[PDB]
RNA sequence: GGCCAGCAUCAGUUUUGGUGGCAGGAUAAAUCCAUAGGAAUGUAGCUUGCCUGGUAAGUAUUAUAGCCUGUG
RNA sequence: AGAACUGGCGAUGCGGGAUGAACCGAACGUAGAGUUAAGGUGCCGGAAUACACGCUCAUCAGACACACAAAAGGUGUUAGUUCAUCUAGACAGCCGGACGGUGGCCAUGGAAGUCGGAAUCCGCUAAGGAGUGUGUAACAACUCACCGGCCGAAUGAACUA
RNA sequence: GCAGUCAAGCGUUCAGCGACAUUGCUUUUGAUUCUUCGAUGUCGGCUCUUCCUAUCAUACCGAAGCAGAAUUCGGUAA
RNA sequence: UGCUCCACACAAUAUAGAUGGAUACGAAUAAGGCGUCCUUGUGGCGUCGCUGAACCAUAGCAGGCUAGCAACGGUGCACUUGGCGGAAAGGCCUUGGGUGCUUGCUGGCGAAUUGCAAUGUCAUUUUGCGUGGGGAUAAAUCAUUUGUAUACGACUUAGA
């Protein structure tokens, strides 16, 4: 054919309305959304549903994630919140499966004794069915 | 004088071989495999 | 954690992957390294090739067969470098050293066992993009390998082999995934997903 | 390819002894001989204010 | 300064389809189809319209955005190589002994064979490059004609050609013989 | 650039650059002959021989002939209603497009334009433009003329511009002894095509002038009436 | 440390027949109250001719941010006596705060021109009232419409020595 | 009664966490609500050219987004 | 070099600067616990391949004393200072003009701007310098200082770190 | 070496310092040189190993009136 | 009647140091793994990373004696069928049944006294005496002797 098809070579960017994950301080694990940009390495975030205060993070503590949605450049901190819900990136963000790996996590750290032994049943109970599933076929 | 790491020198013998010399040796290595054919033959 | 460790040596730094290599030894922790011949190290071609001849210059002037041994295999320079790092002249040193072992390309039985590699000393996450390195292989080859060739043969051949080990694994692997497809949605099933499992 | 020798960088002390005791010595000799604004900078976009506060 | 985001723009003739790897650039079109592995360089491509493709380096620097151009500048080369070509003139010159030009061929590597240069009885031979063309023009006497898609490989050639033919020891003031390249062009 | 950038080639002339001091006098001088003279063209002389210029600029002593950047040429007009110098005197100013051009006269305009028709001169090819007829090189030794005019009167070309053949003019010439000489017969342009960079350098290097010439006028303007009008006599 | 912004004010002293000084004012960047106050001190001295023995500090107030929530573009004076004799120095950066302007212009000066904290000399400091008032080009190319830019080349910390994954940057 | 240890609660030295109540800042500044104005890296709408429903530039200071200044 | 004051070494262990009479730290009984100096935290080597901003690709950088070689030079790099041109179209790219008195005066076999010596005067311009360079015996021709036409917007010159 | 001129620049606050160039120095007709004046301390040689390029020659090149031959300088080269 | 291979029978010997499993495509990092569709390509779609905080296994006197239910699976062991592996293969895949366990599910019996913990002994590297079971009965050196050799050492042949 005589397209283009070159790759499209898609990428994470960083844009006002982008919102992204803080994996470092007191603010770790929350969702933040980036409302200005500071420089190459510093960029403006606010959280206030996810509860962080507003302020100036670099990047090197903030990781992109897919989710975006429409912000108006240098947008406060209510204007932030309201687009927050009308967005519902939270409800987008929990049925993603890096939430859900992280819930996962998150979950089993606190598996109790009992709870690990009930774990360890079920598990032998799935895996007693899933074998006799094999060689069936 | 040019010595053997000469690599004109070296490219002459190159193209003297892929010439007639290596024929020879060729022409040489035929003859013999006729007599170690022979030497189970008898 | 595991008794012995196995190392890829390609595409990491030298000098990094000696050093962590070094460190886990004096600890105890037995590492087999594989496949130096693809290690890298920072800096281009000319200046590596500038220093290891720099190196070889060294002898000892009254007798050259006593001198230092300026050995030309990968592996054997990845060896020298690890030592360098690590006090071999004393009994613990020497203790150490007995649990490392470096070859080129992956012989057995190291071909069935799983390969690790170092998030440190990784070429690509360490170096700048756009920065030159050189190949360990090609330097021991300027510097009079003779074996490149020959161990890239019995590459190939393993990576064949391993390629069919894969295209094996991978039907199976899909099979039991499917097969735990459909028992989801079970009570145990999602008595494990309400139990993080 | 055959490479030629290279200055060593070892600090051999004797060296520095010997280099604190000739800076020193500079150091008293320069002194004996010693005894023998820009305005607005350009560029600023407010440098007009400073004109109308002067 | 290690600007945020630089581009170039690369026209793509409607006659040739360029498809794109990672770093792997393939033309295709009616005279033929060249390649090139540019996974040394770092840069990324996009397609715009089907016509137009932009290449652009992200926090590059002044090497990076000359990295570019050069990258650029080679995709445009290829292009014009696919679509029009390029026909390079070489003319040999001799004073008093006439320079015979041969194009023999051995295991079909197909050397180019000069003989008689400036009376030398040494038989010079450069082989010919792939997906370039030598033939002898005619009306145009003591002249040779190198055509192909890539200019890399025409010009490598053409200077391999007037190179094997150098005058040495001899005094360049007096004597002319040699081959040069008269003319640079395209195929159409 | 910090460094690694381009270097001027100084030279030590004699001229230098006039700068906006001969921008501002000929804008000057502009909106003096607005109101001096009586009439005002706009001559398109996108290219003309200097000798020419002069002679066209000696014909009538009682006018001024006014030339310089098109811009500025405006600008002294006016480029919009709101400011033009004189009354509709931007629409005049709005037609110049070429290299002009604003001569300043109290002449008739008819016999301004009578003059204009039949004023006709000779002029090089002027690439981007139709040939005027087909011309080759004769097959042997070339000559300055090109062999227009008989051999006999000709002189054989210098051997100093072979190189500029060869390279420039792209012809496959070859030096010989005391002349210049080719092989085959080299046509350097045909009847009707469009005359190239290099043949028309040929041409020039041959001396084929056999271009015609002639001013053209797309428009003039009455001062007194104060009203445009659009003549345009080729 | 982290500078901070202190109101410094001197009254020097009072002599006989001149009661109530002319109390100067002074703002200082500086890490703490101690180090505001010398060099208010030192900046007296090298003006006039007092001194800190002949003077007092009449109050010294931190100066906040009103805003240190919104992105500001600021011109700040830079007059540095090193290496050479000392010259005007112009610089334009991007930053939230007063106070993270004044420490990123330190820092690039310590990375770049090698001058240290007390061989600078910060005469004015800016914000920007309207854009393309910027001049310095790699602070206006931020002020564009719609700026969006990859991060290629994500690098992940690892916690432990070894990695089964070869980990895979994206993209 | 001889040798070695653990547990409980104590005195001195000492190291690392959790947490509660207070005095100071511009009686923190922020965020946020109300209020009068301003602007564009101009929101909705309107106008000019194109036309594959939107597009490139003029308008329009809050409208089918918002931002900044001062005050309470 | 000749003097005055002030410390250490000698008689002095200990940690650090790899190695030391002068360098930094430092109050020498035998012990336990704790906190530090100077020096360090990739291994040897006990400690973060810690966090943040930049700087450098070196075909023997750098971790080297602050002093001799050292005055400068790099179409190697990053940031600054001072001057210029700019939609009366900035720099650089392509095409045209580059005239006429005139082939200006001395010599000359040849000397037309470009082998040599004094001038280097004036008209028309947007511009043409008794000529910036290549070449002809001689012009011719090519080309440059400037200007003109096409695109369009930042560009150029000297310095400092 | 000494004695002077000029300043690209630095600069008692920009009078003084000062880079690159430059004049006087130590029989113009290849003519002579028949001066060749004190080392208070050794130098010079038989066998034999290595190393440096600041390269005499061999090797590969550029610039020189390099027509050839032949010769000069320069780049790498132990 | 020595030697050599196997089983246990007990010892001596030490462990650069078990105390679940070293879990196997290759390549790039300005890119990739998996599933799917076709026209099988440098094609389209969905999906995933952002660490191994993973996957398997992990319940019973250091892991017993038994009574049943659901499947014809899972798993240790000795045979057995064929195939693959030479870079240090010294290992890997798999047919057939045979014999134990199966905590997948549902009951019964016993644990104690080591007294409130004392790693609380559970693995192999080698060596010998013993039996029970399979296999065959050799060379070198010293000395003499020839020299292709040599100070002596050393080297090379010959002699039931």
């Amino acid at each position: 054919s005589t397209d283009s098809i070159v790759k499209a070579s898609n990428w994470r960017l960083v844009e006002v309305g982008r919102v992204v994950l803080i994996k470092k301080g007191q603010s770790a694990g929350k969702l933040a959304a980036i409302v200005e940009i500071i420089d190459q390495k510093k960029v403006l975030i606010d959280g206030p549903k996810a509860g962080v205060p507003r302020q100036a993070i670099n990047l090197g503590q903030v990781v992109l994630t897919p989710l975006t949605f429409a912000l108006p450049r240098g947008a406060r901190t209510a204007t932030v919140s309201k687009k927050w819900a009308a967005a519902a990136v939270c409800e987008k963000w929990a049925a993603s499966s890096w939430a859900k790996k992280i819930a996962q996590r998150e979950r089993r750290a606190a598996l109790t004794d009992f709870e690990r032994f009930q774990v360890m049943v079920l598990r032998k109970q799935k895996r007693y069915t899933v074998k006799k599933a094999l060689a069936k076929a | 004088a040019k010595s053997l790491r000469a690599s004109s020198h070296l490219n002459a013998k190159s193209v003297k071989r892929r010439g007639v010399f290596q024929k020879a040796v060729d022409a040489r290595e035929q003859r013999i495999s006729d007599k170690l054919k022979e030497d189970l033959l008898k | 954690v595991e008794p012995v460790v196995v190392i890829d040596g390609k595409g990491h730094l030298v000098g990094r992957l000696a050093s962590v290599v070094a460190k886990q030894l004096l600890n105890g922790q037995k590492i087999v390294v594989v496949r130096a011949e693809e290690l890298n190290i920072s800096g281009e071609f000319f200046r590596n090739k500038l220093k290891y001849h720099d190196f070889l210059r060294k002898a000892t002037a009254f007798n050259k067969t006593r001198g230092p041994f300026h050995f030309r295999a990968p592996s054997r320079i990845f060896y020298k470098a690890l030592r360098g790092m690590v006090s071999h002249k004393t009994a613990r040193g020497k203790a150490a050293l007995e649990r490392l072992k470096v070859f080129e390309g992956i012989p057995p039985p190291y071909d069935k066992k799983k390969r690790v590699v170092v998030p440190q000393a990784l070429r690509v996450l360490r170096l700048k993009p756009g920065r030159k390195y050189t190949t360990l292989g090609k330097l021991s080859t300027s510097v009079g390998w003779k074996y490149e060739d020959v161990v890239a043969k019995l590459e190939a051949k393993r990576k064949v082999s391993s390629a069919e080990y894969y295209a094996k694994k991978r039907a199976f692997t899909k099979k039991v995934a499917s097969a735990n497809a459909t028992a989801a949605e079970s009570d145990v099933a999602k008595q494990l997903a309400a139990l993080g499992y | 390819m055959r490479v030629r020798k290279r200055q060593s960088r070892r600090t051999s002390t004797k060296l520095k002894e010997g280099i604190k005791k000739k800076a020193s010595a500079h150091r008293k000799k320069e002194k004996k001989m010693a005894k023998k604004d820009p305005g607005i900078p350009s560029n600023f976009p407010y440098k007009a204010k400073i004109l109308e506060e002067i | 300064m290690k600007y945020i985001q630089t581009e170039q723009q690369i026209e793509v003739p409607e006659g040739v389809t360029v498809s794109i790897k990672s770093r792997i650039v393939k033309v295709v079109g009616p005279r033929g189809t060249l390649t090139k592995n540019l996974k040394h360089i770092d840069v990324t491509f996009t397609k715009v319209n089907n016509q137009l493709i932009k290449v652009a380096v992200h926090n590059g620097g002044r090497k990076h955005v000359a990295a570019l151009r050069t990258v650029k500048s080679l995709v445009d080369n290829m292009i014009t190589g696919v679509t029009k070509g390029y026909k390079y003139k070489m003319r040999y010159v001799y004073a008093h002994f006439p320079i015979n030009v041969n194009i023999v061929e051995k295991d079909g590597a197909k050397f180019i064979e000069v003989r008689n240069f400036l009376g030398d009885k040494k038989i010079r031979n450069v082989p010919v490059r792939d997906g370039v063309t030598i033939e002898f023009s005619t009306n145009v006497k003591d002249e040779i004609v190198l055509s192909g898609n890539s200019v890399e490989d025409v010009s490598q050639n053409a200077a391999d050609l007037q190179q094997i033919c150098r005058v040495r020891n001899k005094d360049i003031r007096k004597f002319l013989d040699g081959i040069y390249v008269s003319h640079k062009g395209f195929i159409t | 650039m910090p460094r690694s950038k381009r270097s001027k080639l100084v030279t030590l002339a004699q001229t230098d650059k006039k700068g906006r001091e001969n921008k501002e006098r000929i804008f000057d001088e502009v909106r003096e002959a607005l109101d001096t003279y009586r009439y005002v063209w706009v001559l398109h002389l996108d290219d003309v021989r200097t000798p020419v210029l002069q002679e066209i600029r000696t014909s009538w002593a009682g006018s001024k002939l006014i030339m310089g950047k098109r811009k500025v040429l405006q600008k002294a007009l006016g480029e919009k209603r709101e400011e033009e110098y004189k009354e509709n005197l931007y629409q005049l100013s709005k037609l110049c497009s070429g290299v002009t051009g604003l001569l300043f006269t109290d002449e008739d305009v008819n016999t301004v334009k009578e003059y204009f028709k039949s004023y006709v001169r000779s002029d090089y090819s002027r690439p981007n433009t139709k040939a005027p007829l087909t011309f080759t090189i004769p097959e042997g030794i070339v000559y300055s003329r090109g062999g227009q005019i008989p051999a006999e009167e000709d002189v054989p070309m210098i051997h100093s511009l072979e190189p500029t053949m060869r390279n420039k003019f792209e012809i496959p010439t070859k030096i010989k002894a005391g002349k210049i000489t080719i092989d085959s017969p080299y046509l350097v342009c045909t009847e009707g095509e469009k005359l190239d960079v290099r043949q028309a350098l040929i041409l020039k290097q041959f001396g084929i002038a056999a271009s015609e010439f002639k001013v053209k006028v797309s428009a003039y303007y009455d001062n007194d009436s104060s009203t445009v009008e659009s003549t345009n006599i080729n | 440390a982290h500078f901070k912004e202190y109101q410094v004010i001197g009254r020097r002293l009072p002599t006989e027949s001149v009661p109530e000084p002319k109390l100067f004012r002074m703002r200082i960047f500086a890490s703490n109250e101690v180090i505001a106050k010398s060099r208010y001190w030192y900046f007296l001295q090298k003006l006039h001719k007092v001194k800190k023995a002949s003077g007092e500090i009449v109050s010294i107030n931190q100066i906040n941010e009103a805003h240190p929530t919104k992105v500001k573009n600021f011109g700040v004076w830079v007059r540095y006596d090193s290496r050479s004799g000392t010259h005007n120095m112009y610089k334009e950066i991007r930053d939230v705060s007063r106070v993270a302007a004044v420490e990123t212009l330190y820092q690039d000066m310590a990375a770049r021109h090698r001058a240290r904290f007390r061989s600078i000399h910060i005469l004015k400091v800016a914000e920007i009232e309207k854009t393309a008032d910027v001049k310095r080009q790699y602070v206006k190319q931020f002020l564009t419409k719609d700026l969006k830019f990859p991060l290629p080349h994500r690098v992940q910390k690892s916690t432990k020595t070894f990695s089964y994954k070869r980990p895979s940057t994206f993209y």
